[PDB]
């Protein structure tokens, strides 16, 4: 589980390969599903699968 | 004097990745082959429901914009000013002067924020409270005129400061330069494998 300043959900947190530019702090599924987040200290990108 | 929009314009309508996906977004776009008009002066030019902005330059030529319903002291009014050295965003009562030439303003009050940082393109917003500004620097074949081809502009700022615009002007120092007003349309926007936004359809076009 987790939480990512509010953003709730579960998941297996891969290290992204995802070229999110600066100013993008999630990516989202198709469905609107969360399908990526960048970590709030960190600021690496992270997959949710 | 008018130009085409020649499809450029478009900008990442969310702070969110998308890839390898077609995205529809209602939203503020210039439209393709829209009217944009043309400059070499500085009017107190409309901004409207918002502005893409762009300047072709070798020489810095351009120092920034100023925003608001009067310019004038009796409001608040936003300022963008690129000096000598550093890009500086200020929200005060400003008492501006005939031509903002760089003298732009002779006193500021009643001041409510700051924030501190080829062909420039820009996009401006102002929309529930905030004002948004994306732009792309695109190097380019020739110094006067507007190209063909696409390119989608990052956001650069973005401030929680509402302020109420429907004017606004150009800095410049002691070049072509086109303004075109945003529209709300349905563009189909084409994000890559790498999520850039590499192509865009406007719904609304033909
Ligand atoms: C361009 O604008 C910046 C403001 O962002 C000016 O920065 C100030 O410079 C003085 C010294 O001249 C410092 O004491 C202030 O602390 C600076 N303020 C900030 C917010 O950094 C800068 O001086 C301007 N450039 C020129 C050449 O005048
Ligand atoms: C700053 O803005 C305020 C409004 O937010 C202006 O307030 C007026 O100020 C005068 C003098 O103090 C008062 O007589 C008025 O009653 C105030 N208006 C309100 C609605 O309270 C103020 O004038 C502005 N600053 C300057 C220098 O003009
Ligand atoms: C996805 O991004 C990579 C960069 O990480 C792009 O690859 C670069 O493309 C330019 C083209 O001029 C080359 O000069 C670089 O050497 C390339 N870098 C790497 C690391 O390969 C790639 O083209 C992008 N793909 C798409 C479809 O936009
Ligand atoms: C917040 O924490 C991360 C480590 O989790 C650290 O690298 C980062 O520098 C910190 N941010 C600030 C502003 O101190
Ligand atoms: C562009 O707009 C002006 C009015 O602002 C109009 O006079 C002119 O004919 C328009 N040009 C085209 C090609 O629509």
């Amino acid at each position: 589980n987790f939480n990512f300043n509010g953003l709730t959900g579960t998941g297996v947190l891969t290290e992204s390969n995802k070229k999110f530019l600066p100013f993008q702090q999630f990516g989202r599924d198709i469905a609107d599903t969360t399908d990526a987040v960048r970590d709030p200290q960190t600021l690496e990108i992270l997959d949710i699968t | 004097a008018y130009t085409n929009s020649f499809t450029r314009g478009v900008y990442y309508p969310d702070k969110v990745f998308r890839s390898s996906v077609l995205h529809s977004t209602q939203d503020l776009f210039l439209p393709f082959f829209s009217n944009v008009t043309w400059f070499h002066d500085n009017p107190v030019l409309p901004f409207n429901d918002g502005v893409y902005f762009a300047s072709i330059e070798k020489s810095n030529i351009i120092r920034g914009w100023i925003f608001g319903t009067t310019l004038d002291s009796k409001t608040q009014s936003l300022l963008i000013v690129n000096n000598a050295t550093n890009v500086v965003i200020k929200v005060c009562e400003f008492q501006f002067c005939n031509d903002p030439f760089l003298r732009v303003y002779s006193s500021a009050n009643n001041c409510t924020f700051e924030y501190v940082s080829n062909l420039r393109e820009f996009v401006f917003k102002n929309i529930d409270g905030y004002f948004k500004i994306y732009s792309k620097h695109t190097p380019i074949n020739l110094v006067r005129d507007l190209p063909q081809g696409f390119s989608a502009l990052e956001p650069l700022v973005d401030l929680p400061i509402g302020i109420n615009i429907t004017r606004f002007q150009t800095l410049l120092a002691l070049a072509a330069y086109y303004v075109g007003y945003l529209q709300p349309r349905t563009f189909l926007l084409k994000y890559n494998e790498n999520g850039t936004i590499t192509d865009a359809v406007d719904c609304a076009l033909d």
